[PDB]
RNA sequence: GGCUGUCGUCAGCUCGUGUUGUGAAAUGUUGGGUUAAGUCCCGCAACGAGCGCAACCCUUAUCCUUUGUUGCCAGCGGUCC
């Protein structure tokens, strides 16, 4: 149960720095253009 | 030069200077007669000093402070006695003979509990 | 030591601070040399169990008033106990 | 006799001590007698234990570090440490940030003398990172490796305290050479100068003394038998 | 000049505690007029052993306040800045005040 | 009783305190009162932890707290499992961050603790005194040591005249200071009265 | 249970083996000296061993090494001694 936690904790951690990397960096993309337009 | 003689017994602390001459004594900025002079027996200090001929003899300049007369003026006698046989270390035996060379391991005592001073046991008429 | 006796120290702490400790000071003043309002003096009243003196301390581990030391706030042989297994630091038998 | 003399001091690390009159056979005696006293017996200081936070043995990888834990036990027996009055002293590297750690970062306290500023030991590649190692360092004469020290240990429960090979020796090479010298009245006199390379831990001219003071003691014995 | 206290209640561990300031607190820059061992503060106390009853059983403890003072008499920068690096000792009140 | 505690005796020498810290008239109040409720704690979720001795050192604000076992992983936790919570649990109870590091205990069969808390244990599972106390204990005599007396209190078997026990092999002069021996109690309160006992391991002299 | 007082700081209490009696049991541990003491020395069908007694712990009695603040003042010096 310690290594299949381990190993979920690990999972969450690298698709969520996928998700921070790409998606933070489109939201703000997008946001930013908004906020220029409006 | 001076010779220093420690000295002790009974919570006493004796420092007795002797010097080449003058018989003069003091303790603690006051005389031998005016500390101790007129006491139980304080005539134990300066025993040691007569024991070989004194007073024209050498100096004594002593700074006491521990224990009660007897006891102060016991430590005292130590540190003299102590003190000549650095002048002389060839007359041990004449002050060991006397009794002085010794310390007076002699102390107090320490109370005890289930006692009520030491060694006075509680009475108990009824047994 | 009793569950009941155990317990009202326990608040006889509490009230003795929430007032006394701090307000306690208030009527202190008046109620001593300070240029003694009687109604500072009856207003002192007010509670009861709020009190410094109404505390009999109590063992801290089981509960006997009788042989504490504010030390170990234990008493007597609860201190013999925790001295023994060490339980307390820097503390063996005293000879001399 | 030779009278010692004339230190050509290079560097903090390297030096070229020198011994000008010396007799027709005692250039080489001495020199090699000396080179086999410095590079064997040679008593100095060095890592030999160390505990790693959030770290249970080598052979892992720690959380922000390109360097793995085995890279960085080999590491720390590369660092130089001196160590005057105390016997054994235990560091602490509290040290966090995006960057290399430099050498030194460990906080200074008691007789701890630190001669490396620039030594590598590991490299922090994240912000929030973080390392805390306790670091001890022992004092001996010779090399004792990792595989002896689990022996007579008795009861090692330290888990966390992964071993390194240690290595108690200053000097990092040697070399002596004899070249003739006329001195005021000699006809014909070898010149020893003795060429010492160290790890910056201990002076050479405290090791070549120190070095002659063994030889002396063994010496001692053989005259009476 | 700073001056510095140790009282544990023990030799096995104000030993080492403050051989450390004169190695480490002390190198060149801090001056340190020396380690003094002062009087030791001795407090016994007697419990009754049996639970109730016989007065005459009584136990006596004590626990020996060992202090130490040293002090560095020097107030630099380089070297009085280097003590701070030391804060280990399970039990060695330290009471650094000037 | 006639009898010194064979640990605090020698408390001085030979002995270390299972709690060494500083503190002052003011702190020392509650400061060996916390140490209580961690210790007294640390058991109750860690009985079967094989736990030997807890010691707490205080450097200042922050405890160390060392729980000897025999079972070290047991007491580890699923790879943070008991550690998190321990190492949590010191939280308000001392209100001081408090740490804990667990220390492995070299043959459990020569350490006084478990040798107590085990035949005490046995005695509980429906077990024989004799037997148990005997041989059941009588491994601290093959894995080395010199010298084990235990002892069981009274109650032991169907009986309500209390009787205490013997059974004692090598030597254990616990009249020498500079012998140093591993003492420790043990109860089992059973159906009947709470049968003690007390192990006194001899491991070496001086 | 844990903890305590008491005979009593008394010198006592036992075990293994061997031997002795049909056996409970004895012997050892008794005897001669000796010591504060089952302390020691001889003896002796007993030879050894454990809990004890002694010694390790503290403390007090001399001196030495070391450090010298709040402690000290022998010398030298300045004195709001």
């Amino acid at each position: 149960l310690e290594i299949e936690e381990m190993q979920l904790k690990q999972a969450k951690k690298d698709l969520s720095e996928e998700l921070q990397i790409l998606e933070a960096g489109l939201f703000s993309r997008i946001r930013a253009v908004l906020v220029a337009g409006g | 030069n001076q010779y220093y003689g420690t000295g002790r017994r009974k919570s006493s602390a004796a420092r007795v200077f002797i010097k080449p001459g003058n018989g003069k004594i003091v303790i603690n900025q006051r005389s031998l007669e005016q500390y101790f002079g007129r006491e139980t027996a304080r005539m134990v200090v300066r025993q040691p000093l007569e024991l070989v001929d004194m007073v024209e003899k050498l100096d004594l300049y002593i700074t006491v402070k521990g224990g009660g007369i007897s006891g102060q003026a016991g430590a005292i006698r130590h540190g003299i006695t102590r003190a000549l046989m650095e002048y002389d270390e060839s007359l041990r035996s004449e002050l060991r003979k006397a009794g002085f060379v010794t310390r007076d391991a002699r102390q107090v005592e320490r109370k005890k509990v289930g006692l009520r001073k030491a060694r006075r046991r509680p009475q108990f008429s009824k047994r | 030591a009793k569950q009941s006796m155990k317990a009202r120290e326990v608040k006889r702490v509490a009230l003795a601070d929430k007032y006394f400790a701090k307000r306690a000071e208030l009527k202190a003043i008046i109620s001593d040399v300070n240029a003694r309002w009687n109604a500072v003096l009856k207003l002192q009243t007010l509670p009861r169990d709020s009190s410094p003196s109404r505390q009999r301390n109590r063992c801290r581990q089981t509960g006997r008033p009788h042989g504490f030391l504010r030390k170990f706030g234990l008493s007597r042989i609860k201190v013999r106990e925790a001295a023994m297994r060490g339980e307390i630091p820097g503390l063996k038998k005293a000879s001399w | 006799k030779p009278r010692l003399v004339d230190i050509e001091q290079v560097s903090s690390t390297h030096a070229k001590v020198t011994l000008e009159p010396l007799e027709r056979g005692f250039g080489h005696t001495l020199g090699n007698a000396l080179r086999r006293i410095l590079l064997s017996s040679m008593p100095g200081c060095a890592v030999t234990e160390v505990e790693i936070d959030g770290v249970l043995h080598e052979y892992s990888t720690k959380e922000g570090v390109q360097e793995d834990i085995l890279e960085i036990l080999l590491n720390l027996k590369g660092l130089a440490v001196r160590v005057q009055g105390k016997d054994e002293v235990i560091l602490t590297l509290n040290k966090s940030g995006i960057g290399p750690v430099t050498a030194a970062d460990i906080t200074h306290d008691g007789d701890v003398e630190i001669v490396k500023p620039q030594h590598v030991i590991c490299h922090l590649t994240d912000e929030n990172a973080s390392i805390s190692m306790r670091i001890k360092v022992q004092r001996g004469r010779g090399y004792v490796p990792a595989s002896t020290r689990i022996h007579s240990e008795e009861d090692e429960r330290p888990i966390g305290r992964l071993l390194v090979d240690a290595c108690y020796s200053p000097v990092e090479r040697i070399a002596y050479n004899v070249e003739a010298a006329r001195v005021e009245q000699r006809t014909d006199l070898d010149k020893l100068v003795i060429e010492m390379e160290t790890n910056g831990t201990i002076d050479p001219e405290e090791a070549i003394r120190r070095a002659a003071t063994i030889l002396a003691e063994q010496l001692e014995a053989f005259v009476d038998l | 000049r700073i001056r510095i206290r140790l009282k544990a209640f023990d030799h096995r561990l104000i030993d080492q505690a403050t051989a450390e300031i004169v190695e480490t607190a002390k190198r060149t820059g801090a001056q340190v007029r020396g380690p003094i061992p002062l009087p030791t503060r001795k407090e016994r106390f007697t419990v009754l052993i049996s639970p109730h009853v016989n007065k005459d059983a009584r136990d006596q403890y004590e626990i020996r306040t060992h202090l130490r003072l040293v002090d560095i008499v020097e107030p630099t920068e380089k070297t009085v800045d280097a003590l701070m690096r030391l804060d280990l000792a399970a039990g060695v009140d330290v009471q650094i005040s000037l | 009783g006639q009898k010194v505690h064979p640990n605090g005796i020698r408390l001085g020498i030979v002995k270390p305190w299972n709690s060494t810290w500083f503190a002052n008239t003011k702190e020392f109040a509650d400061n060996l009162d916390s140490d209580f409720k961690v210790r007294q704690y640390l058991t109750k979720e860690l009985a079967k932890a094989s736990v030997s001795r807890i010691v707490i050192e205080r450097p200042a604000k922050s405890i160390r707290v060392t729980i000897h076992t025999a079972r070290p992983g047991i007491v580890i936790g699923k790879k943070g499992e008991d550690v998190e919570k321990l190492r949590k649990v010191v939280a308000d109870i001392a209100g001081v961050p408090a740490q804990i590091n667990i220390a492995e205990v070299r043959k459990p069969e020569l350490d006084a603790k478990l040798v107590a808390d085990s035949i005490t244990s046995q005695l509980e599972r429906r077990v024989m005194f004799r037997r148990a106390m005997k041989r059941a204990v009588q491994n601290a005599m093959r894995l080395g040591a010199k010298g084990i007396k235990v002892e069981v209190s009274g109650r032991l078997g169907g009986a309500e005249i209390a009787r205490t026990e013997w059974y004692r092999e090598g030597r254990v002069p616990l009249h020498t200071l500079r012998a140093d021996i591993d003492y420790n109690t043990s109860e089992a309160h059973t159906t009947y009265g709470v049968i003690g006992v007390k192990v006194w391991i001899f491991k070496g002299e001086i």
